[PDB]
């Protein structure tokens, strides 16, 4: 198992 | 321990602060003197040789028939006159333990490299002495290299398929589920990976002749399947292996998924069946905007519009499925499901991930199909169409089925002979032969598409070798630079390859009037934007080759436009898994994952360092999951730009990194254009 | 809790020390009054009730419109003038419950006992009025009853197939066990059971093509077949059955009996495949002499002598294969072989035994086909070819794939009406229509089979419930001279009645003129020997029926022989499991388990007593468990010898009696011309 | 499971 962290909506921009 | 391994390892021991890299060449060289030589099968001459092979069943008297003994002594001689000399010890060990042919008692070595590479030429120029030549010095300078199947068994009696990557599309019914599984049984047979796109099958709780909660969904066929490929294991020599691609819209996505859990029970877990998901970007939008997604029956909207859910583009079909009352489906959470594949990929680095309209909006093929999944390796996107196999004594409904043809240039050798063309073009002419040589039988689909389609995978490897040993880092923007006008002049030469040998036999692939190439537009981007290197340091690489530039993309353009194309797809960058190391090179256009690799052979470890490893570039050879991952999705982004199929890209992860910095990486992917994602390798 | 399950339960409340039993009979009467009453669907007039069920897609149309409507009213009349009544409650549940027609909800009663019948004789007589009379007062007196897939299915829209069993032939090739994983899910999605005969495939570690050691042997393909039948599990009604049958010499018998052992590995353990073992009377004779025996590596024997293991007879070739150096083989201890099989049955009741030679001794077809296996149930025994599926775009050699057609003769019921020679016509006659209108797909061999051998099972049930109900014990000297009489009886007019349709069709089976039954052969022991009841109480029994004598079956001999026979095979005994409790009658020819079966539905438990237990004949219905074994094989030897086929005969065995009892009875079955044993249930 | 009881000859024999 790894950490987990949610996804933020600036994660789905770049 | 013998000397040779002794000398390997000597290797680590260090000197004056220093890797003693060069005694890795002694290791050769007693590899040579203790070994090869004394276990080599020597005859007097070379007709003694093929005599010898040929009437023991070692090789095939066909394509030896074809020359006079001259031009294959000739061939071979050509092929000694390099004086060729592997310069790791792991190079010839790989060879003569995997490719060199050895009797039936193993224990003795028939075929030198040049052997090997003699026959494989004259294999591939199927009469032509001189065109066999000039296949012997391509392989000789190890310019290009003939993927593992057909290097390995080129005019070899005792051989599988020289093709290994097959993608199989199964039909939504009993009947098409168990002709997918005795293909898949007959392609591993062949010793051949395949991959299976399981989107159209009926998810799990579906109607079967009106009765509901029927149907087992994915995740039966995929036991199924998985059975299927431990049983066909290339007759107990290695694991078979295979792959099942779903899309990310189909309802059993989770169950799917859920079979590479490790909490799994043994009904549910699948272990040798690999794992894709087919990502649209309509699932993007929905996980970037955090709306609720939809997981949709499969078999109600067949019912409901008359075509598969992975037939259409769900860009513009969602809407429509979300509000159509007779279209079954399940809310979901995008994001979530997002989080789950980074999770998984964290764990077990599955499932490969295929951005559907990343594929299908370069895709010169739409109008055949659009790219509904991947092969084994992540690699291979073409278009395929699903096949109706009725039942007995009715004739069945054959589609397309993909097998594209592997080879691989060595960036390295070929910059370094300024010999771009010449090996694009014979790598090319190779791969053609070697399509229209392959008749598989028991894979109908398989068989038609490579008649039609006449699809080829023409790769690249030591990508991260030669840009180390040029003293450039694989993340800086010269590499990419310099991947950008490489691959877009072995873009150019396949293309002009290609057409070269449509004008020459007078016949195109199937349905290529309406493809991308017919209509132009495929050439778009080549003939607005100049390719030639940014960099004074790239421009120099490039030094003693023609760069095409816009006015010969668009002479290039009309050449297809009066004379088409031969082959459907021309090039895909496989992983290039052992022939990298015969080649001396790195693996595909990855960055090295070590410096110096230990492996355990037998009981005793040996230590390949990378090619042209030494004090100087040890900075620029970095490891790549010390590498920025953003980065290397950059250079394999501008590489994918010309390569009409995909690239096997795998990341390469730290531990101490989230399943948030996976999902980034993915993102970032996507957004940059990446077709595929292969492995998530956790060091 | 419901009143006439309060009812039945009342039954085991003991008033003055006796069971109450007649409480049964009003839990019926609650049951009809109560819930079948309220749940059955009524309309105006007959006319309503077939158009409502023939527009729903509950009927199929086409049977109906033989009739005009005047004629199918005349049927329902005759099936609705007997007045039939359920004496036992668990009759009607079972009947309204598995077989009886229901709405698409399952909410209400479509079809009720005489509306079945009705159906099911309009389904038979095909067109004809008075024989459709006929087979509704055969089935309403409940002289007959056809199997469960044909009472239950037969003329409904959505029905599966009429056929209950499936015998499939394995090729040694990948191509033929594809096609027999194929036809596998293709006959369990149709509902039927699927026994398949592993003999033919290689050992492990065998060569496919010149490399040795490459094959997974039966068990592999074991694994993949219980795939199969897994996923193919009647749409997730009923568990997918499958049987595997390996001969006793294949060199895998032990890692096939390794499939059922409770310690078996996963890779190993196969759970929905029952395991059948064909024991030749070579392998006998050996444990016998404790000589140690030699198992085959089939694939071996095959290139040697161009046939099968399993296609000559190992008790003139087995000292040939052990002497011929070109044939491998194991040792092996025959005496512990057949220690492991009496554990293996102790602990799960695995393997099915098949004494080969016993079946082939009297097999009038061997000319066609030795039997080399059985049905799922242990009672099929039937000439089969094995199939060569080829390649893709190759004609196949098709075989001959066992399948017959299940119906019982409910004895007490049969000889209560005196009439044996008219329900076994009949019972044929229905038989033979199943086969004609039977028609597979998916199943070549299997159409091929059903075409030419025309082969129908013609079981009986209610031995135990009769000679129990007429004060005669199973295991006495009088009961098996009943069932000699009987069967030879059976067995006289069911080749009459072949015989006769031979004659007007004008069309005898495949290869009839090289069976026994045209030689004349078949019919040596009932034209010298003399099989009247030799008791004056079974000859009282016996009373009112012609018993046909040695000049009556020469006289049946020389019809046969000018007419020839339509069936190749009639007469097999069935287990017959749940359709007994609607003919309230005992299961098969096998003696009761017990007296009063307690059974649990939803959440609440039910009594069934046996057919007419009672006081004056409670020692009479004594339970198997307490049975001598060796009594119960005499009888079950004596019912053989006038049965063609196999009977399924299950070993009822006490937990206090060793693997060493098991060994011994299976050895006197084998000694007294046994030709199957089905279960060893352990009590 | 049952009792393992080897099998003593004559038990091939009625
Ligand atoms: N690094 C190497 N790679 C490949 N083959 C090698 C290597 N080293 C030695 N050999 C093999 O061993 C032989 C002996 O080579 P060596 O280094 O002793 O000198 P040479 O001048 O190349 O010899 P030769 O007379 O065999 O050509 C070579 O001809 C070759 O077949
Ligand atoms: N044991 C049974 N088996 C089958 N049907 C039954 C049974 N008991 C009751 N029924 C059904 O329920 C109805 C209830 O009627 P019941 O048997 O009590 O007698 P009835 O009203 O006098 O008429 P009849 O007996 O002539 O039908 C029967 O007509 C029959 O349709
Ligand atoms: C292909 C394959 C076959 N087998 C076994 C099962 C089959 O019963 C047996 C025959 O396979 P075949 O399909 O007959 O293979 P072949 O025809 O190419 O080889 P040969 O000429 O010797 O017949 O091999 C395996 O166990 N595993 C496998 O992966
Ligand atoms: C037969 C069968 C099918 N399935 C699945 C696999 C198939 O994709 C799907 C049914 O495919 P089909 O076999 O084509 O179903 P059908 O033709 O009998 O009926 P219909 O076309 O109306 O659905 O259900 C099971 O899960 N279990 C089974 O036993
Ligand atoms: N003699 C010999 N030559 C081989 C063998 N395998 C490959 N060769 C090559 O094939 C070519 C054939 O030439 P050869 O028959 O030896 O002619 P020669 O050079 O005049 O002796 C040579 O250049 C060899 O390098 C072998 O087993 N024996
Ligand atoms: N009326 C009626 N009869 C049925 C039904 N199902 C079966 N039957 C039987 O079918 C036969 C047909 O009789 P029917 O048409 O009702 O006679 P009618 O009332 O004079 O017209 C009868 O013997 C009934 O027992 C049903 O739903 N309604
Ligand atoms: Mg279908
Ligand atoms: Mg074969």
């Amino acid at each position: 198992k790894a950490t987990v962290e949610p996804l933020k909506d600036d994660d789905f921009y770049f | 321990v013998p000397k040779w391994i002794q000398l390997n390892n000597e290797i680590m021991i260090q000197k004056d602060g220093k890797f003693q890299f060069d005694k890795d060449k002694e290791a050769v060289h007693s590899y040579f003197v203790d070994y090869i030589n004394q276990n080599t099968v020597f005859f007097h001459n070379l007709k003694e040789k093929l005599d010898y092979l040929v009437e023991n069943q070692y090789y095939e008297e066909e394509f030896l028939s074809l020359y006079s003994f001259e031009d294959i002594k000739e061939v071979f001689k050509t092929a000694y006159a390099k004086k060729f000399r592997f310069p790791s010890f792991m190079s010839a060990f790989k060879f003569y333990n995997d490719y060199a042919l050895k009797t039936n008692d193993k224990k003795k070595i028939l075929e030198r490299y040049e052997d090997r590479i003699s026959i494989v030429a004259l294999f591939f120029a199927n009469g032509d002495t001189e065109k066999a030549k000039e296949y012997v010095n391509l392989m000789i300078n190890q310019e290009y290299q003939p993927s593992t199947p057909t290097f390995l068994n080129a005019g070899r009696k005792r051989r599988g398929e020289l093709v290994s990557c097959f993608l199989l599309e199964v039909n939504d019914s009993l009947n098409d589920i168990s002709r997918a599984i005795d293909i898949s049984m007959q392609l591993s047979k062949l010793g051949g990976g395949v991959s299976l796109n399981l989107s159209k099958l009926r998810a799990k709780g579906e109607a079967i002749k009106d009765v509901e909660n029927a149907t087992k969904g994915v995740v039966g066929v995929m036991k199924l399947l998985d059975n299927a490929f431990r049983y066909a294991d290339q007759m107990g020599q290695r694991q078979g292996s295979g792959a099942a691609y779903l899309n990310i819209f189909h309802r059993d996505i989770n169950d799917f998924l859920d079979t590479k859990k490790i909490s799994a029970d043994e009904d549910v877990r699948v272990k040798t069946l690999s794992i894709g998901v087919v990502i649209p970007d309509k699932f993007v939008e929905l996980a970037r905007e955090d709306k609720a997604a939809y997981v949709f029956y499969p078999h109600t909207i067949y019912k409901e519009y008359g075509q598969h859910m992975d037939e259409m583009d769900m860009n513009e079909m969602y809407d429509k499925f979300v509000d159509n009352p007779r279209v079954k489906k399940e809310k979901i959470n995008p994001r979530k499901l997002l989080e789950k594949l980074a999770m998984l990929r964290s764990e077990s680095g599955y499932p490969y991930i295929m951005f559907q309209d990343n594929v299908n909006k370069v895709h010169a093929n739409n109008h055949i199909s659009k790219v509904k999944f991947s092969n084994l390796c992540s690699e291979v996107l073409q278009a395929s169409q699903v096949s109706s196999y009725t039942d007995y004594d009715e004739e069945d409904e054959i589609g397309l089925d993909i097998s594209c043809n592997l080879g691989s240039l060595n960036i390295l050798n070929v910059m370094e002979h300024k010999s771009i063309e010449k090996t694009v073009k014979l790598a090319t002419d190779s791969l053609t032969h070697v399509s229209e040589t392959t008749d598989i039988r028991n894979a109908p689909a398989v068989r038609r598409a490579n008649k039609a389609m006449k699809s080829i995978g023409l790769g690249a490897m030591n990508l991260h070798g030669y840009l180390a040993q040029n003293g450039i880092a694989y993340e800086s923007p010269e590499a990419r630079d310099f991947a950008n006008t490489f691959f877009m002049m072995v873009n150019f030469y396949s293309i002009q390859r290609s057409a070269e040998i449509a004008k020459e036999k007078g016949e195109t692939f199937d349905q290529y009037e309406g493809s991308t190439y017919a209509t132009g537009e495929y050439f778009d981007k080549y003939v607005s934007t100049d390719f030639s290197p940014k960099y004074e340091k790239i421009a120099n690489l490039f030094e003693g080759m023609h760069i095409p530039t816009t006015e010969d993309w668009k002479k290039l353009k009309a050449f297809v436009a009066e004379h088409g194309m031969y082959h459907s797809y021309r090039l895909c960058i496989a992983p290039t898994g052992s022939i990298s190391y015969v080649q001396s090179s790195t693996a595909s256009v990855m960055p090295i994952m070590e410096r110096i690799e230990e492996r355990t052979y037998g009981n005793s470890k040996t230590y390949y360092p990378m090619p042209g490893l030494a004090s100087n570039n040890w900075f620029f050879y970095k490891e790549a999951y010390d590498m920025d991952m953003f980065k290397v999705v950059d250079m394999i982004a501008t590489i994918q730009q010309h390569i009409d199929q995909g690239i096997s890209f795998t990341l390469f992860l730290k531990d101490t990194m989230t399943t948030r910095d996976l999902n980034r990486i993915d993102l970032y992917a996507h957004h940059r254009g990446i077709k595929t994602i292969y492995y998530a390798r956790t060091k």
